């Protein structure tokens, strides 16, 4: 007679596998939009829930993130070399300039560098 | 005449006449008190003269 | 500065009729005139839904604020308004009663009624559209619904399996081509078959009461029943929905070219609500046999009764009954309206311009140009086949046409030029 | 819908005062947060008026009444139609007060939580009555 | 820790210790929190997303994950405010003015005793400058209360009272019901006992 | 180059700005939090959600910035 | 008070009225004191059960409140 | 050059001020959000759909100005 | 170098804002707080836990403004 | 050198202005318990106990703003 | 050397931000007070004590931010 001393209260809820299926998933939450495409769809109909998507995408992100800045190290000179050679001597033929046109004091100071505009 | 416990339900919808001087909570009571004893001073009058 | 008119009068220079083009028209007419008239206005509903962005709203690229406006907002705040519907209409006496039964005069009328909605053609209909659950959905939201209630948005989820179908009235009814939404569901329940979420057996079939799509375009409807064809839908023409019974899930249909009608189960319905006339625009005589106005094609001018004009749905123009399509009567109708009141000719023609787009897929569309002889322009059918063009247009008629429609009803946004 | 200019209504269980009048010009009484005016146009609003005075402005003078009162206690109601209806369990004018005979034999209380706002009302009139007399 | 003090060289080792066990199992508190809720644990924190991406609502749901771990960091600024303040009257103490005119029959004469000791502070020196000494350190003691004693309470009323009032919860719906039913009827075979008064 | 990066840093100090006016703005929740419970104490469940609710968004705020920050700080 | 006096007491707001004139019965004339009467019977009703007489009207007796 | 570029990565800073007057903001709608509750219960909904209607707004001007920031710092 | 090191210093000074705004916004709270309580003394209980609870929150910010800035003042 | 212990004193000036802003919010408290006391005066002592203790979560800001002050001014 | 000299007397101008909040917190106390006398006069001792009380409070900062200011000034 466990059933007589069941109380149905319970039945608020339908729990499955950690969660209640009485989830109004169209009106909250990721899934609630419906203009998503078949990616974001085919995404969904696997997992089933945002919850479980976001947790496994929380451990997926440090995967991701610490892989392309391991890429980034070894490789990506094939992109920024150039940018890095350019400042290089950027950074020395503005320094040449400078020693052009800046007041030194007779110690190595340029201890006038609003003198003007071209200075400062 | 409505009770109590169903004037002061229907009252405390009251949103037209402001009632700020004193607090819902106070006026919903001592109106319901005018609402009662207004019917029954009149009736005892009617009473006593007929 | 200006002062309010009165609304409780015995007549006016000017009436409109009607509250979604006929406050335009007036929110329109004042700033051509700059207030010189007092016209009045009657409508019948308090809220008017944009048809225009009805399929986005499904997919919820809309809130219901901004699919949900009030008719008073269309109106301006000088021209009084009244919601009470005209019992009857006498041209002889220029003069308009109210369901009220105020007498009120008039010098230049203005009818904006366009096809009403009735949804006791088809019994059984409203109560299972109202339903939350039932999977009979239609082309408009009730008025019992509050902010909470998203079941547009399932008609195309909530289709895992059984017998769909797409039910078409007979013409004239609003929502032609912006109300079209079997070439979005055929993409995403084309997604649902890869992946099991939709059964194989299911059967969604095209119940169109009408013998083409688009009366009006004829390019138009070809590319459409190609397009169905190539997809891989069935279509059955002359037949139109009669009944629903929401216990069982039957739909009765009939099919008025040969009159036999049957019983057929369906699993998800979808209708586009029926329209009907009006008796007391017939008691007039201003209707001609399928119930619009009999006004002229180039000034919009009622045959008889030269003091009466109509546009909108309401009229009996041959060319698409879209909103695109109203913008340029608009400004017609102002115009011509205040040749009247002054003796002049009417020097403005109304070219039969009619613009609603088409949408393709789940995020593509095409626009749907055609004037009064089905001739398209430089917009006509482009980018048809899909891809990146019509995918930036599609954004810009989901996520910025519902932000327009606030300028529209206040004034601060005409019409496109 | 609406109503005339305005009428008032001071009543009392004993007599009525001024069934209808408009010659007045204003009202202004006493409530418990703080003073009020109540004059034509005054929106739709209930209050209630502990034991203080009660002045009222008349265009015109009108007998048997001085316009200067001292209530015992009242509900106001100003209806929705521009109407505002005064009833007090009593009324008296000042001229009647008959300062310095309070306190001839009430002064005794029970020590209870009800006793306690019961002596604060009454304590209360008394530095109130005392005022109004000026 | 009085009691320890001969049980190692160091009168604090026992302290030393705790403060660290004190700080690593308070620390996985909030991880064994998380291995409870499962892999839904993201949306115990934060809830429902908002955008259909996973890569925007991955760094919304990284901010919820950080702030449930710096609710109970940041609570650590409190322990330091305690100790600081607990220092700073140490060194006070220890370092308060003591000298041979307050000793009794001193023998340190070597201690300024034989020296001319003058200053350029105030005169009545016990008047002025010596109770000033003391109103400074009824400060520093009374400041010191005052944080130990209301940091203390808001370092355990947050860390886990709190906490566990935000993220836990107890259900108000039941599944068995059964001693409402019968402590009902055993009562009534007890009626005629009840009716001797016991 | 090297003010750029004194720049950045200084940018970082900015971002405890909403830091700033997250508190103002918690303390303004929680002042009309107390009122409104005292005005209708019968209802505590749902102004008291509603509380936690608006501390979340403006939070939200708060950790957005900081995100922001680092960003400017090393981008 | 007449606010807290009804919320931290069951003082009616006529009871509150009564226990301010009472301090001022005396000062008041006599046609207002007059009026300020209560006195009736209240019985529950068996061929003789009870006979309460209400007179005091200010106390508990004619309008309880919780404080007393 | 460098120091328009200084200006740059300066004004991006600038974006989280109405980050923290949003987060300002925030607490004040809802407080009265609360108050408003106590007063009147029975249109939850209703004010409750208001009050994130606003705040949405709110969120609208915080991304107006970090899509400002970037498009200046990049041009 | 001299530079960067004067401006992670400055921002380390920057933090003491929120520690004003929290001044504030404490004085607000328990202001609010006394009101709250004059309107309503019978719920003292649950007004006072959540007067508090929400200073918690306040000082909680500010004490992970000072995280920040620790960390760019030596990271 | 002294350039940077030139930004150390400008950080020290910083702290300040929390004790600007507990001078409002003390003014505000006490604005409050007195408005507040003149409603429900029956329970002075009550008001005036949390009064008072608003007043030095206040003081706990500010102290803890010089701690920070004198701190990083020689650290 | 002379910089630091200089940043000090400028800190020394910084105190007069408190003096600035706390003149408008006395308009404000002051301000509730008046109304808070009005709504109960009663007690308007009590009100007037409290009040002076709050100002006092204000006056601390005042000194500790002139007191913090002479002593940067000079240390
Ligand atoms: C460069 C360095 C590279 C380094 C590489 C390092 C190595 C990398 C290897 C590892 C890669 C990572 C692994 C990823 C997989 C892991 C699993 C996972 O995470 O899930 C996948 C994951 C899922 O994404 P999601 O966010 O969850 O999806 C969102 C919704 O759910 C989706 O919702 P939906 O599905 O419903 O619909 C989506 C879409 C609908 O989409 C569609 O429907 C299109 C479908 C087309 C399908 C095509 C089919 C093709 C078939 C093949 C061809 C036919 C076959 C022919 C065969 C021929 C044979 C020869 O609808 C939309 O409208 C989307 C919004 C509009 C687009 C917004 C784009 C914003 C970009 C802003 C920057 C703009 C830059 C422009 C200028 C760029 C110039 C360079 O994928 C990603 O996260 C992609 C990366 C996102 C990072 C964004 C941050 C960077 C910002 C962009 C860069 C900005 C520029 C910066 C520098 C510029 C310098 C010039
Ligand atoms: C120096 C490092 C410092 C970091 C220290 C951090 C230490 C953390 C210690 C915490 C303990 C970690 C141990 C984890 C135990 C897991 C045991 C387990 O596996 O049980 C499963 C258990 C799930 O079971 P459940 O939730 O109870 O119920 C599941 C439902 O029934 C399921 O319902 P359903 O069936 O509807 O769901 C569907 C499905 C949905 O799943 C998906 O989302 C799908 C994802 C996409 C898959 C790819 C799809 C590809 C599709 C291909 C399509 C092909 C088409 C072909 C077509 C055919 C064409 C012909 O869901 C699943 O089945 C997957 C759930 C399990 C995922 C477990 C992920 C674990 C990742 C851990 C990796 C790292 C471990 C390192 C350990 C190192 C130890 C030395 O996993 C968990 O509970 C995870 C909880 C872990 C939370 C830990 C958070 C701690 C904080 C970490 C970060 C803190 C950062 C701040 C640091 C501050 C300084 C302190
Ligand atoms: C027809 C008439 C014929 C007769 C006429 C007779 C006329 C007589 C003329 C007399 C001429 C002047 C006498 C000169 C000889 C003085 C000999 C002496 O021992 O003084 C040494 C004494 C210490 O100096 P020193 O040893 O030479 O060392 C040099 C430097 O001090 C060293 O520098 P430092 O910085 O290192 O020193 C620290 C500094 C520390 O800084 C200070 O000076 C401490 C003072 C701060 C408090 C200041 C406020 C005092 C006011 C309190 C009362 C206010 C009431 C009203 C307030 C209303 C507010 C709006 O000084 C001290 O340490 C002072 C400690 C000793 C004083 C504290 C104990 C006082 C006992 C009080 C008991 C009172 C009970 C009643 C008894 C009265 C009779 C015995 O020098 C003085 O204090 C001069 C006193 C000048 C008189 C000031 C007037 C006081 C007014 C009292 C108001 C209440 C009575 C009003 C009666 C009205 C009558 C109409
Ligand atoms: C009352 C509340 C307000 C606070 C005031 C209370 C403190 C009042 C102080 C009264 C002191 C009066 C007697 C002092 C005389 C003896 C000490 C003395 O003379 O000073 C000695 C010396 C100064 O000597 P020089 O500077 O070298 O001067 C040389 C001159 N040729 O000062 C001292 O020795 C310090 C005084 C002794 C400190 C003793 C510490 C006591 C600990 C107190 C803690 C109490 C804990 C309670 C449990
Ligand atoms: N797809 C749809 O289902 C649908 C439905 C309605 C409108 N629309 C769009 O709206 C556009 C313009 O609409 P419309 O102006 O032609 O008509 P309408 O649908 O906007 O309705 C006309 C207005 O007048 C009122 N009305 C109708 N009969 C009335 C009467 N006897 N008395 C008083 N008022 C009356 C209506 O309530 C309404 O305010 C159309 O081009 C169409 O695209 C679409």
């Amino acid at each position: 007679m466990w059933y007589k001393y069941f109380s149905k209260q319970s039945w608020n809820l339908r729990v499955w596998r950690k969660a209640n299926l009485k989830y109004n998933q169209d009106d909250f939450g990721m899934t609630q939009p419906k203009y998503i495409a078949r990616f974001g769809d085919f995404r969904f109909r696997l997992v089933r829930t945002e919850g479980a998507l976001r947790g496994c995408m929380f451990f997926v992100g440090f995967g991701c993130f610490s892989i392309i800045n391991y890429l980034y190290g070894r490789y990506g000179y094939i992109i920024n070399e150039s940018s890095q050679k350019r400042a290089a001597q950027d950074l020395l033929d503005n320094d040449m300039a400078a020693d052009k046109i800046l007041f030194k004091n007779r110690v190595g100071a340029p201890t006038r560098p609003l003198r003007s505009l071209d200075d400062m | 005449l409505l009770p109590r416990a169903q004037f002061l339900n229907l009252f405390k919808y009251v949103t037209r006449h402001e009632a700020v001087e004193p607090e819902l909570e106070y006026s919903k009571n001592y109106f319901f008190e005018l609402y009662m004893a207004s019917s029954v001073y009149n009736a005892l009058l009617n009473s006593s003269a007929s | 500065k200006r002062k309010k008119t009165s609304g409780d009068l015995d007549n006016y220079d000017v009436l409109f009729v009607g509250a979604n083009l006929g406050g335009i028209c007036s929110n329109h007419f004042d700033k051509d005139t700059h207030g010189k008239y007092k016209c009045f206005v009657s409508f019948d509903q308090p809220i008017n839904q944009i048809y225009s962005v009805r399929i986005p709203y499904e997919q919820q690229r809309v809130r219901k604020s901004e699919y949900i406006h009030f008719s008073k907002k269309s109106i301006n705040q000088f021209t009084p308004s009244e919601m009470l519907a005209v019992k009857e209409i006498l041209p002889e006496q220029n003069a308009v009663v109210l369901s009220s039964g105020r007498r009120i005069g008039y010098n230049q009328l203005v009818l904006a009624t366009g096809l009403k909605h009735d949804f006791s053609q088809i019994k059984g209909f409203y109560e299972a559209l109202e339903h939350p659950e039932h999977p009979v959905y239609a082309n408009r939201d009730p008025e019992t619904w509050r902010s909470a209630q998203h079941k547009y948005s399932k008609y195309i989820s909530n289709f895992k399996s059984g017998d769909g179908y797409f039910c078409i009235p007979e013409y004239p009814y609003a929502g032609e081509v912006e109300c079209f939404n079997f070439f979005v569901s055929d993409e995403v329940w084309k997604w649902a078959q890869h992946h099991g979420a939709l059964s194989p057996k299911h059967t969604f079939t095209i119940v169109n009461a009408n013998e083409k799509f688009v009366h009006y375009c004829d390019s138009a409807d070809a590319f459409i029943k190609e397009r169905l064809e190539k997809r891989g839908i069935r279509v059955e023409y002359n037949t139109k929905l009669l009944e629903v019974h929401q216990d069982g899930q039957k739909a009765t249909f009939i099919n008025t070219k040969t009159g036999e009608k049957s019983v057929r189960d369906y699993n998800n319905l979808y209708s586009i609500v029926p329209s009907k006339r009006q008796e007391f625009l017939d008691k007039a005589g201003l209707t001609n046999g399928n119930g619009l106005l009999n006004v002229d094609h180039q000034t919009l001018q009622h045959k008889k009764y030269k003091n009466i004009f109509g546009l909108g749905d309401a009229a009996d123009l041959p060319t698409t009954k879209t909103f695109w399509a109203g913008w340029y009567q608009i400004a017609v109708v102002r115009n011509n309206v205040k040749r009247n009141l002054q003796g002049q000719t009417l020097n403005a023609h109304y070219d039969g311009f009619s613009k609603v787009p088409l949408f393709t897929g789940h995020q593509t569309l095409t626009y749907v140009a055609h004037s009064y002889g089905g001739v398209g322009n430089w917009q006509h059918l482009k980018h048809n086949n899909g891809g990146i063009l019509a995918w930036m247009r599609y954004r810009s008629w989901a996520k910025g046409m519902a932000k327009k429609f606030q300028d529209f009803y206040n004034g601060a946004r005409l019409g496109p030029p | 819908t609406k109503k005339q200019k305005m009428e008032v209504t001071l009543r009392t269980p004993y007599k009525e005062y001024l069934a209808n009048f408009d010659g007045f010009s204003r009202i202004t009484a006493k409530t418990n947060e703080a003073s009020l005016v109540i004059q034509n146009k005054t929106p739709a609003s209930l209050y209630v008026l502990p034991p203080g005075p009660l002045k009222i402005r008349f265009t015109s003078e009108v007998k048997n009444v001085s316009g200067d009162f001292l209530h015992t206690g009242g509900w106001v109601i100003v209806h929705a139609d521009n109407t505002c209806e005064i009833n007090v369990m009593d009324l008296f004018d000042r001229k009647e007060v008959r300062a310095d005979q309070f306190e001839k034999g009430n002064i005794q209380d029970l020590d209870t939580l009800a006793g306690k706002y019961a002596a604060k009302s009454r304590k209360s009139t008394v530095r109130l009555f005392t005022k109004a007399t000026t | 820790h009085g009691w320890t003090s001969m049980l190692s060289h160091a009168v604090l080792l026992l302290s030393c210790y705790s403060i660290i066990i004190m700080f690593l199992f308070i620390l996985g508190m909030p991880t064994l929190l998380l291995y409870d809720f499962g892999i839904f644990f993201l949306a115990y924190l934060k809830g429902a997303g908002k955008y259909i991406s996973s890569v925007a609502e991955m760094m919304f749901d990284y901010t919820a994950c950080l702030v449930f771990y710096i609710r109970i960091l940041a609570q650590w600024i409190r322990v330091v405010l305690m100790v600081v303040t607990f220092i700073s009257l140490s060194h006070y103490v220890s370092d308060f003015d003591i000298t041979n005119s307050a000793l009794i029959g001193s023998e340190n004469q070597s201690d300024s005793m034989n020296e001319l000791n003058t200053n350029f502070s105030m005169t009545y020196y016990i008047l002025t400058v010596l109770p000033g000494k003391f109103i400074y350190w009824i400060y520093e003691i009374l400041h010191t209360f005052f944080v130990v004693c209301s940091q203390f309470v808001a370092f355990f009323a947050i860390v886990f009272w709190l906490f566990l009032f935000l993220y836990t919860f107890f259900i108000i719906e039941k599944h068995e019901d059964f001693f409402s039913k019968k402590r009902e009827e055993r009562k009534k075979k007890l009626k005629e006992l009840w009716n001797l008064k016991n | 180059m090297l003010l750029v990066k004194a720049v950045k840093v200084l940018v970082m100090g900015g971002c405890m700005l909403p830091i700033a006016f997250g508190a103002l703005g918690t303390g303004v929740l929680f002042a009309g939090f107390n009122v409104a419970l005292s005005r209708n104490p019968e209802e505590t469940e749902s102004l008291f959600n509603n509380t936690l609710m608006g501390f979340a968004l403006i939070e939200t705020f708060i950790f957005m910035s900081i995100g922001l920050g680092f960003f400017v700080l090393f981008a | 008070c007449i606010e807290f006096a009804f919320k931290k007491a069951g003082i009616p707001i006529v009871r509150n009225f009564l226990h301010s004139t009472e301090g001022v019965i005396y000062g008041l004339p006599q046609r207002v004191q007059r009026n300020l009467a209560i006195n009736y019977t209240v019985k529950q009703y068996k061929e003789g059960k009870a006979v309460s007489a209400k007179t005091i009207k200010t106390l508990q007796e004619a309008f309880p409140s919780k404080g007393d």
